[PDB]
């Protein structure tokens, strides 16, 4: 029954794909930037509190005097609601001297 | 680099070392003679100049013909032939054949060999002994061995698959004899013992997976399954790995106790596997039932006290912790008030390999349990009372006493088998 | 320019540490080579809190990863973001402690530690100046608990004026994934009180919740929750690497919410969570971000502030945002429920603004607090441990190993007295 | 209980949203081709470049052929692992050099032989006499040369501890090399005359003077194969006669 | 113009000149036949240090390599860079010393001491100014241990004020490779303690553990020891090889690094030793260089110096920008640990500086060190000696060749006074 049974078994190789579908199922690396992402996708947002205050001066394509009351809604919202992200990022030439 | 190196003795511990070793040279690639990204076969295997991987361990046994059906079989150029140790004479079934006169012949060259097995591993995490729990070379000569590997080598974990005789059916007719004796000595130097029988997994083999007239071959593939279950965490990558200290350390609060009991949960047919749905409730919730439990005992009889649970697959952890809370609150698995937490989980990433055309199939998740309970006491009271009906005869002592065995030590095999069990009923009572 | 050094502990702060160093690598800009990629200048000239300048541009991390098996170690050296860490900064051994917070402090734990006071001394004498200390590791092992506490009781020892912020992964009530865990947590929480300025408890069980009630995936993994621990984490220390309208530190945030040098115990938390399903579909704002920072189900730990009572309250903002509406809405939740709040502290909520959101968000906050809520939670390792230790139960794997009883029933003794500690201010 | 997609039972719709976003994730990065195949899958066909070598019209070595570098089988049995042989140069993108079980010229294999010392595109190489070897990268349209710097703690071979073989863009001396006749007892005399070009020959640096070594007992993985590992030793038998791992063919 | 000779005595000197020789030969850029490929005009300036000058560009290096069996030079002449040296100054016997001092000094090497005399008399009187001889030995054979301290007595004899530097192997603490080394180190310190202006230890024991510990590397061979010595042997001598900003000979070293006449042991060190994988992790800043240098980790001998107290300290170190975190980052180390430098001398470091970089590196350094924990060194080689003579072991050998026993005593003598000499001095 030891040689009957017990065969030099050729051909048949155990599966070693199915390791990394366990792997990636418990580790969710392509949804790591998908967890706490919320709204669009976008590569630039950030801006600082001085150069958009002091340096950029605000949002340009915006309503520069113009503030309309809506006609819904108790609000003046186009200066408030602009929240200004124009142009681009805080940068003055330091990558440059870098 | 983690090797854990097995020693396997007599003709049950051989016998379900080939089928542990076929599967080891089976889900590892190794093609049985030798030779063949991530993974471990430095944990279980060698290596050489020359690619080949060959299989650090040592099958002792006092049965020529069986090593040399071995040295004759498939795995001739596999195992290194002077490691497979083997003696001219066998015990005949009796303990101190193979203690006081056979043991002493052969255990030099069994020392000398883990030695120089020892010496070529720099991480030798601990020991797996393979042995027959009621036979004669597995009771003798392991009690030398134990004797030996724990003065010698120090703290280190030791942890045996004794392969516990079946209660209503058995082979001998010295078992209680040869059982009693060998629990004795391997009590204070053990970490934790592993019972399995024969008869269990016969019902499994006809009731799960629609074979009949099952043989040993197709018992021993699910010992196989459940070491490599146990030991695939340092063979392989997982979620939560689990050392083999582990066991040791975190399942047995009493150095007395250390009887724990092994289950493996999705057995099952070649033509049910494609046919069925493996959901982790109903691998899990199935495992605590008393009907397919590896000895024949009954848990409800007696109260769980530390429990470890072996996923290895495609499993999540929250599909783990959902069914293990369904388990907490029923009522009819009667748990132990001291040790409230009492669960372990251990998590690999693979499905279980599976023999070539055997009674398994290819589970893509699998549950090991490895649970102690106070209810193993019924299993070895049974054995109390067989040993007191044999010994007030004062039948077949001659055999013993003969061999230089002195008769005054089947004495000292109750009284402190007496107290084990009464250490079993202490723990046994609830606190308030 | 002042400097956090950053420690993991075991597998479970091996894995936070794997899971962070890539949010503030996507966030200031920096590759897996190391290479500064930046988007904006707001990025790079506080790369000094973080990353070490070394030559060719790499930015390599200031982290001294640690465990006592060769497992995890690797997990980390192999992936995403692994070719990272100086190759040396990861002090692996090969034993492993095995759950046991006996040979993890005291006999194979201790051989490390030369090895990694050897490089904690390496670079955190290279700075400028030092700020402090962190570390992350888990109460339930005693590889994270068992080494990081003596790790801990170590570098408090030559560094005393050094602030100290301490993540500890405490016990689930419900769920338990060892059967010795209130063992390895009691004896940690010990050597945690007196050797920590401040404390955030995580919870395994509560962050499965947030990724099924509130992120709604069937499938919650570590590597889904571990994202939720590193954003706070990222969400507590932004003042020290971006500018804003209201700055503040590590020790701005420990004053405030601490007043007592033993209830250091605090509530993290993240507030901008919601599902993928409402992606375009919410307006993220104060009201919808401040009501949400206060509710229990967005809390990372088991404790509910329905039962209990805060004594202090806090929390940092992120992004270009006015905060008269974080002015009245955080007095309104201050003053809305007053049964909730402690009433001899007349101001219990702190405020600080930074700058720049994460990458992927426009407007992000953090939470903490202090609160009568963790008495629940060391209470139940309380009844946990001494429903065990009653019956002399495991102690020969925390005898045998060099460490004598006594100390066992010191451990309850501290924690009996901490309990207390938060009795008196219940009501 | 545990239905799988496109199935609404439980939590479908969260599951739903799973599947668009990485679906739009993929489908813009598919069309635009910021996958890990087509960036790999143009490197391999670019340095996988089928095209022919440059044929000698006699049996000797001209300058400003395009040529091979193969290293042949050995009766070698020290050490019994052993790449079975017919061992020619090759790139080796992570730019180092490593052997392939290749006979055929597939581009990345092939090797410009340039001229140090000479001027004229057409004339003999000849033993003895300093030349360079060159190779263009994929899409590179750009010379790399092979070179050799000094044995120390800084920039030395990868499986091996010896002197290593690399590529660089830089001329110098450390780009140069020169052939020599494997019988010592004959080396001296043939210094005048030319290279064959399908024969057994020795490539040493000039700066350094240890020779291209082909170290098969150590295993390169890369996207290739088992690539072996060349670096650059002088590897001497009993009777001092460098030894089977240092010859070289010029073959075209 | 002046010249320093080279004099490789013994096979491990033989191997330590093999990789010195090509280690100066690429800092210049001179090939193995003998010529000039190289790229800077500030390599072949001065070249006339460590090279002399013949046919056109030849450069046969200026060294007399020596043995008593002929089978090591043969290795080298047989070698990389073996057609370098010019085939006279190869000066080998027949026989040799079967690890003996005895013959080394005594028998076979006094009938050799003369040739070598001729030669290092034909390559000293064949240059100017010269700075000093050099010799490169390992305490503890037979022709470095015996024929090299005879050399280094009879070249003390004629040439008495040129500096007699020396690069002594010592016997390593633990790591023991021949067993009748505590006594041939035992009779060769007598000389070396007397007829040497600047002897460095460079034991094998602490080189294995800077290429196991610093420079993690599995395998270390004898090239990767010989060129942890090699790096440190051109550092010394590299203010008169390349320009430099605060210059440093070989002589206004000792002068700011030997206390008292006697005591002339010091412990060298480099300084730019990374591993391989993380070379590019680490920048390298003067700061992250007087760090290694002064660890005891990175001393290249056996005698850890917290144990003891630096008298003097060095700092050759090598590199452009380098003239105020130089000095400021070298004050410091002599302010922190301020128990392990001497009080009766103020200050304590030498510091110099070659504006040129060593080949690959931006900045190296190296530090020669005279901490009394050399004290250790001679004690164990005693504790050993004294173990063996006691039961008179091996001295049949020794004491045939033609050597009293009082010679022995006479030798634990003057050891064990410079152990005690030393301790004063602390
Ligand atoms: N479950 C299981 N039990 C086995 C197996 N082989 C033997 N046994 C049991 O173990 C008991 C001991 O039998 P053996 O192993 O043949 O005896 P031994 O330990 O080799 O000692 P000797 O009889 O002296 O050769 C028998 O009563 C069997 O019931 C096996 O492969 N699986
Ligand atoms: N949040 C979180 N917890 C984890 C992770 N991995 C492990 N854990 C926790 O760690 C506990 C086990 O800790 P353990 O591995 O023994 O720590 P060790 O001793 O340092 O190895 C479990 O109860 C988990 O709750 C993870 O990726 N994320
Ligand atoms: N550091 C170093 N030591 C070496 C090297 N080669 C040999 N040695 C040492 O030199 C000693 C042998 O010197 P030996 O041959 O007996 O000297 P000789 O017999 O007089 O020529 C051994 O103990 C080695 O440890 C080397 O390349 N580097
Ligand atoms: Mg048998
Ligand atoms: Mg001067």
């Amino acid at each position: 029954i030891y040689r009957k049974e017990y065969v030099p078994f050729p051909g048949h190789r155990p599966d070693q794909i199915s390791r990394w579908y366990s792997k990636r199922t418990v580790e969710g690396l392509p949804y790591k930037y998908l967890i706490t992402h919320h709204q669009e996708p976008s590569q630039r947002y950030l801006i600082s509190t001085y150069d958009d205050h002091y340096n950029r001066h605000n949002y340009h394509p915006g309503l520069p005097e113009l503030r309309t009351w809506n006609r819904h809604k108790l609000l003046w919202l186009p200066e408030k609601a602009d929240f200004p992200l124009l142009g681009p990022p805080t940068n003055y030439g330091l990558y440059e001297q870098l | 680099m983690r090797e854990c190196i097995s020693v396997h003795v007599g003709q049950a511990g051989v016998q379900i070392g080939n089928a542990c070793w076929e599967l080891y040279c089976l889900e590892h690639g190794i093609q049985p003679d030798g030779q063949m990204g991530d993974d471990s076969f430095n944990t279980f295997f060698s290596e050489t100049g020359a690619g080949k991987h060959v299989p650090r361990a040592v099958f002792v046994d006092l049965e020529p013909t069986v090593i040399d059906e071995v040295r004759t079989g498939t795995y001739r150029q596999l195992f290194h032939p002077e490691q497979l140790i083997t003696g001219k004479e066998d015990a005949a079934n009796n303990y101190a054949r193979g203690h006081y006169t056979i043991g002493k012949e052969l255990i030099d060259l069994v020392l000398d060999r883990i030695r120089k097995l020892a010496d070529q591993c720099t991480g030798l995490q601990g020991f797996l002994i393979f042995h027959s729990f009621g036979g004669g070379t597995g009771s003798g000569f392991t009690s030398l061995l134990m004797e030996r590997l724990s003065v010698d080598y120090g703290k280190k974990s030791k942890l045996e698959f004794s392969i516990y005789p079946a209660p209503q059916v058995s082979t001998a007719v010295v078992e209680p004899y040869n059982s009693i004796l060998t629990t004795h000595t391997t009590l204070e130097h053990s970490d934790c013992a592993f019972m399995v029988d024969n008869e269990a997994i016969y019902d499994i083999c006809r009731r799960n997976l629609d074979i009949e007239r099952p043989t040993y071959t197709n018992l021993n593939r699910l010992i196989g399954q459940i070491v490599s279950s146990i030991t695939a965490s340092l063979r392989f990558d997982g979620a939560l790995n689990v050392d083999l200290t582990e066991f040791q350390t975190n399942l047995v609060p009493y150095p007395r106790i250390h009887f724990p009991l092994a289950t493996y949960a999705p057995v099952i047919s070649a033509e049910k596997a494609y046919h069925e749905q493996l959901s982790v409730a109903e691998i899990t919730n199935a495992c605590f039932e008393p009907a397919n439990q590896m000895v024949k005992c009954d848990p409800r009889h007696g109260k769980y006290m530390a429990c470890c649970l072996l996923y290895r697959g495609d499993v999540v952890p929250k599909d783990v912790n959902a069914a293990i809370a369904t388990i907490k609150t029923k009522r009819t698995i009667q748990f132990v008030d001291w040790c409230p937490t009492g669960f372990k989980v251990g998590i690999n990433y693979q499905p279980p390999t599976v023999v070539p055309g055997g009674d398994l199939a290819k589970v893509q998740r699998a549950v090991c349990m490895l649970s102690n309970t106070t209810a193993i006491a019924e299993a070895w009271a049974r054995l109390d009372h067989k040993f007191d009906l044999m010994y007030a005869k004062r039948a077949f002592v001659h055999w013993y006493v003969g061999e230089g065995m002195e008769e005054g030590e089947f004495s000292e095999a109750r009284e402190d088998m007496a107290a084990l069990e009464k250490d079993y009923e202490e723990v046994g009572m609830d606190s308030v | 320019m002042r400097e956090i050094v950053h420690l993991q502990a075991g597998q479970c702060g091996n894995q936070i540490g794997a899971k962070f160093w890539e949010v503030i690598s996507d966030e200031h800009g920096i590759d897996p080579t190391g290479t500064y990629h930046g988007d904006s200048d707001l990025q790079l000239e506080r790369i000094n809190v973080y990353y070490n300048e070394a030559t060719g541009g790499k930015y390599v991390p200031r982290a001294v990863l640690v465990d006592l098996e060769p497992g995890t170690m690797d997990s980390v050296r192999s992936g995403p973001f692994g070719q990272i860490f100086r190759p040396d900064n990861f002090v692996f051994g090969q034993s492993g402690a095995g759950n046991n917070w006996a040979k993890g402090h005291y006999t194979e734990g201790a051989e490390l530690v030369d090895s990694v006071l050897d490089v904690v001394r390496k670079e955190a004498e290279s700075c400028d100046c030092l700020q402090g200390f962190q570390l992350t590791h888990s109460l339930g092992g005693g590889t994270g608990s068992g080494m990081g506490t003596l790790l801990i009781s170590k570098i408090r020892e030559e560094y005393p004026d050094r602030i100290m912020n301490t993540f500890s992964v405490v016990p689930s009530p419900k769920v338990s994934d060892t059967v010795v865990e209130p063992y390895n947590a009691t004896l940690s929480v010990h050597q945690l009180v007196e050797n920590t300025d401040e404390t955030y408890c995580i919870d395994n069980e509560a962050l499965y919740d947030i990724c099924f009630r509130t992120l709604k995936l069937t499938t919650p993994t570590y590597g889904d929750l571990n994202h939720l621990v590193s954003a706070t984490m990222s969400g507590v220390t932004t003042c020290l690497r971006f500018p804003g309208q209201l700055n503040a530190d590590l020790r701005k945030l420990a004053v405030n919410m601490v007043p007592f040098p033993r209830l250091h115990f605090f509530m993290p938390g993240f507030a901008p969570l919601t599902s993928r399903g409402s992606q375009q579909y919410r307006a993220l704002t104060v009201p919808e971000l401040t009501q949400q920072m206060f509710d229990a189900k967005n809390m990372m730990a088991a404790c509910d502030p329905r039962h209990g009572r805060y004594l202090t309250v806090a929390a940092v903002f992120r992004g270009r945002m006015s905060m008269k509406e974080v002015d009245e809405q955080m007095l309104n939740v201050q003053n809305k429920n007053s049964s909730y709040f402690v009433e001899w502290i007349p101001n219990n909520v702190k405020t600080a603004v930074c700058d720049i959101p994460p990458r992927g968000l426009k407007m992000s906050a953090t939470f903490i607090g202090n609160s009568t809520a963790i008495q629940e939670l060391f209470k139940r390792i309380s009844e946990q441990f001494t429903a065990m230790f009653r019956r002399k139960a495991f102690l020969h794997w925390y005898t045998g190993e060099g460490m004598d009883e006594m100390e066992f029933t010191e451990a309850e003794s501290n924690m009996n007295d901490l309990v207390s500690e938060y009795q008196q201010y219940q009501d | 209980n545990l239905y799988g997609p496109r199935v609404r039972i439980g939590n479908w719709n969260e599951d739903v949203y799973l599947e668009e976003e990485i679906m739009k994730d993929f489908l813009a990065k598919r069309d635009k081709g910021q996958l890990l195949i087509q960036r790999n899958r143009r490197l391999k066909e670019n340095l996988l470049r089928p095209m022919q070598l440059s044929v000698s019209e006699d049996g000797y070595i001209h300058y400003g052929d395009k040529v091979m570098l193969v290293s042949p089988d050995h009766p070698e049995t020290e050490a019994d692992l052993f790449l079975p042989g017919d061992l020619s140069l090759c790139m080796t993108p992570d730019c180092g050099l490593s052997a392939a079980q290749t006979k055929i010229p597939v581009g990345r294999n092939t090797f410009t032989i340039l001229c140090a010392a000479g001027e004229v595109i057409g004339q003999v190489l000849r033993y003895g006499q300093n030349f360079r070897l060159g190779i263009t990268g994929g899409f590179d349209d750009r010379m790399l040369y092979l070179s050799s710097d000094h044995r120390t703690l800084l920039k030395s071979s990868k499986r091996s501890w010896l002197q290593e073989v690399f590529l660089t863009h830089e001329d110098s001396y450390l780009n140069c090399w020169q052939a020599a006749f494997p019988h010592p007892q004959l080396r001296l005399e043939y210094e005048g005359s030319p290279v064959p070009a399908n024969t057994k020959i020795l490539i040493t640096h000039c700066h350094t003077n240890r020779g291209l070594v082909a170290h098969r007992h150590l295993f390169l993985r890369t996207y290739f194969g088992q690539e072996a590992e060349v670096a650059a030793h002088t590897y001497l038998d009993s009777h001092r006669v460098e030894k089977p791992k240092n010859h070289w063919m010029l073959v075209t």
